[PDB]
RNA sequence: AGGACCGAACCGACUAAUGUUGAAAAAUUAGCGGAUGACUUGUGGCUGGGGGUGAAAGGCCAAUCAAACCGGGAGAUAGCU
RNA sequence: GCUCGCCGGAAGACCAAGGGUUCCUGUCCAACGUUAAUCGGGGCAGGGUGAGUCGACCCCUAAGGCGAGGCCGAAAGGCGUAGUCGAUGGGAAACAGGUUAAUAUUCCUGUACUUGGUGUUACUGCGAAGGGGGGACGGAGAAGGCUAUGUUGGCCGGGCGACGGUUGUCCCGGUUUAAGCGUGUAGGCUGGUUUUCCAGGCAAAUCCGGAAAAUCAAGGCUGAGGCGUGAUGACGAGGCACUACGGUGCUGAAGCAACAAAUGCCCUGCUUCCAGGAAAAGCCUCUAAGCAUCAGGUAACAUCAAAUCGUACCCCAAACCGACACAGGUGGUCAGGUAGAGAAUACCAAGGCGCUUGAGAGAACUCGGGUGAAGGAACUAGGCAAAAUGGUGCCGUAACUUCGGGAGAAGGCACGCUGAUAUGUAGGUGAAGCGACUUGCUCGUGGAGCUGAAAUCAGUCGAAGAUACCAGCUGGCUGCAACUGUUUAUUAAAAACACAGCACUGUGCAAACACGAAAGUGGACGUAUACGGUGUGACGCCUGCCCGGUGCCGGAAGGUUAAUU
């Protein structure tokens, strides 16, 4: 559920919370997690290589199974949980044998509900298949790009993926960028979408809302001087020139993507 | 066992002051100079040996040398149980 | 008002001690240097 | 509840005077702003010179900055004084 | 020595950092000290820093550093795995009295506590680099239960007043007591105990996780404070001697209760919230290889060991950082009374000072104040500066609005003391007693005492009652930027920057993009509701036209076109 804030101050009056009742409200589980030291885009040669990163909560990282290889062992839900990690958020599942772990929480699941992975796994959200097994036209997430490997397509908040077609031993996806892609059918996914979908509704309202996620200030190009962007000074608002990058190279439009040992998997790049 | 060659070592001389004398008639212990590097196990032994008495504890204190060219030497209060020393 | 020396004993010798001087090839040229010359004080570590 | 309000510590620095061979190579005094925050501070660390870092002022990087300091090329060169 | 002034959430005390002997004592007065100096942080000489329990070292880790091999790179070197370091963090334990000219949780006195080793005795499953628990955690807010601490009574010791009065609803002082050990309560949290079994925790385990079944759910953990003991002890107002007039010794009365209490403790609790809040060791348990009448473990008891190093002094400052004995800067801790909401402020306490040139005069002029007749912004660039307003309760309050605001809008009025209501009320706290019981750190009831507003009415005073200090000037019309915020340290705080939001564009993951000859690394342990770049800048209503040019994107039929041959 959204929620408007009252507008008690500035800096409320354009809030905009995302509330979500079936969220555990207690600690999370701690034989899943591990410090996670911020950096502040700094590489290990100290150097900034990502602006405007820094600051923001602690946060302790939760280890998410993206492989879900138990295959055959029937999980049960316990509880959605809270990851300051993910836009999405987390279910811990508890599988019959005694072991416990944190998957992406699908659209639709709830603590209780009993999911599965393997091969004969049956057609329903939160089960996780090989993408052979799972009829052509289905709504998946969390989908793998090599077999084995963990899913890494599909998995921020609202987003899913098309199974478009099946030829041979590849499947064509809609990806959520609108592109189409192969992938090995032997690479697994989850049936349904990463819960969460109103997550894009929220409004953080004010410049501390988004201090406290690590977003640091943003400084124009243009506000600065010739020396520091190639957006440069002049007298008074002055601009004069085609767009770029802080190093020069033409943003608005111009295409990036240089890379000819994976062309053969777009099927179609997206628009 | 400390050797008889380190016992002979580590006593320099016998601190002799105000507080050194009220220490000796009140505490009934006795103040030295030590080697700067004597320990309270072998000050304890050497005093034992040396001045054939028997001693309580011993509490050691380096004193920082003064400006002029004083090296840093250790001071040790010695005390006694019942045996007069000196 | 503050001024630019705000002493640290640690710091200082983490910064220009003796064994930070030998860490490096161009420390330990700043110490060839500085016996060339004849220093007294050969580190700031004392 | 709140980048809420008033107001000490704390952190700033809008105005006026004084000081200008100063008590001080930017302070004092009277007011002033924020004061649960995009806060403030301690201790360590990390980023290095065409480089860093910058809520952006050519600001800041040891009272030094349209390119630090130190040593060398080097007694650069100077139709100029 | 006596007064007088000043600080008093500091200008007192205690540290850390830093300094380094400045510490304490005796001498001295050349230089130093903005003057003189007999004095000194000065000179010179002698002393002073005592630890199993405090800290360091030490065990462990964070950011980070380094890094066997390794992967890279003309060389130098870069990065990094196993590892190893690295606190600003987590790991065992002492308190009260007395003492020095200067050290004290260190010495001494009393009363303790911790961790190992070594024996001896009893009883026994012990044993990892491995497993599972634990450590171990955010912000805000709201209690309750307390304590430090104060205040008053009582008590005990003294007093009877330089001037009217003052054997008392008088005056003044004291009324302190610790770790430890015993006890287990206002809280807080979780049901417990067996039995069987297992697609988990590398393997495996009796531990932990799961699944059943039974029976009790009434069981356990945790936790301030109180209380007892420590303690017939110590301290103690004072006397009483002696005296170097510094001071020392000797003796010592009461030593309770009520109320009000922290920002401290319970509490790392509880409640709520979104931004979702270290790590590892000590620790505890489980086993593995192994060891097997052994070794180990566990308990008792004895013995021993706990080294080494720091300990002086300054520490908001004349000992540090500022060239200075410099009006500046400098983290933490403690914090009494009376007014007060307060750590504001006024005046004081303990304590510390009077700022290392003074003495006169009483010119202009300068600085920092006070007060002004009549006027009242006429001043000036401009109300700059000054003056003014100010508190609490209550009444009342406009346009406009994004419905929150505006708004302390504006504007009023009541404030003192005394007496009564009511010899002190409402309220709070609460003894005895009285019963109960699952009988004591109990519950109910009952109310002595103690504390104690606010009002109302009446009376009284001054010129004035938020009487000082303290403490909003207010209203109207517009520009700009939504706002809180940020900036040109040291002439610009802004309309600039940032911002939430908006759009455009890139980007399918070994992502784009950046820093790197590279290896790598950030992005990101993220995955298009994600990331980067760019323009604008909340919100409302909206954003028209033009693709000539110039970029970018797509196509390439044809012309042209490089090495090459």
């Amino acid at each position: 559920a959204v929620v408007k804030c009252k507008p008690t101050s500035p800096g409320r009056r354009h809030v905009v919370k995302v509330v979500n009742p079936e969220l555990h409200k207690g600690k999370p589980f701690a034989p899943l997690l591990e410090k996670n030291s911020k950096s502040g885009g700094r590489n290990n040669n100290g150097r900034i290589t990502t602006r405007h990163i820094g600051g923001g909560h602690k946060q302790a990282y939760r280890i998410v199974d993206f492989k879900r290889n138990k295959d055959g062992i029937p999980a049960v839900v316990e509880r959605l949980e809270y990851d300051p990690n993910r836009s999405a958020n987390i279910a811990l599942v508890l599988y019959k044998d005694g072991e416990r772990r944190y998957i992406l929480a699908p659209k639709g699941l709830k603590a209780g509900d009993q999911i599965q992975s393997g091969v004969d796994a049956a057609i329903k959200p939160g089960n996780t298949l090989p993408m052979r097994n799972i009829p052509v036209g289905s709504t998946v997430h969390n989908v793998e790009m090599k077999p084995g490997k963990g899913g890494q397509l599909a998995r921020s908040a609202g987003t899913y993926v098309q199974i478009v077609a099946r030829d041979g031993a590849y499947v064509t996806l809609r990806l959520r960028s609108g592109e189409m892609r192969k992938v090995e059918a032997d690479c697994r996914a989850t049936l349904g979408e990463v819960g969460n979908a109103e997550h894009m509704l929220r409004v953080l309202g004010k410049a501390g809302a988004a201090r406290w996620r690590g977003v640091r200030p943003t400084v124009r190009g243009t506000a600065m001087n010739p020396v520091d962007h190639p957006h440069g000074g002049g007298e008074g608002r002055n601009f004069g020139k085609h767009p770029v990058t802080p190093w020069g190279v033409q943003t608005k439009g111009k295409k990036t993507r240089s890379n000819k040992r994976t062309d053969k998997f777009i099927v179609r790049r997206r628009s | 066992m400390i050797r008889e060659e380190r016992l002979l070592k580590v006593l320099r001389a016998p601190h002799v002051s105000e507080k050194a004398s009220t220490a000796m008639e009140k505490s009934n212990t006795i103040v030295l100079k030590v080697a700067k590097d004597a320990t309270k196990a072998e000050i304890k032994a050497a005093v034992q040996k040396l001045f054939e008495v028997e001693v309580e504890v011993v509490n050691t204190l380096v004193v920082k040398g003064k400006v002029k060219r004083r090296s840093d030497w250790k001071k040790a209060y010695v005390t006694l149980k019942e045996g007069q020393n000196l | 008002m503050k001024r630019t020396f705000q002493p640290s004993v640690l710091k200082r010798n983490r910064s220009h001690g003796f064994r930070a001087r030998m860490a490096t090839k161009n420390g330990r040229q700043v110490l060839a240097r500085r016996r060339a010359k004849g220093r007294a004080r050969l580190t700031v570590s004392k």
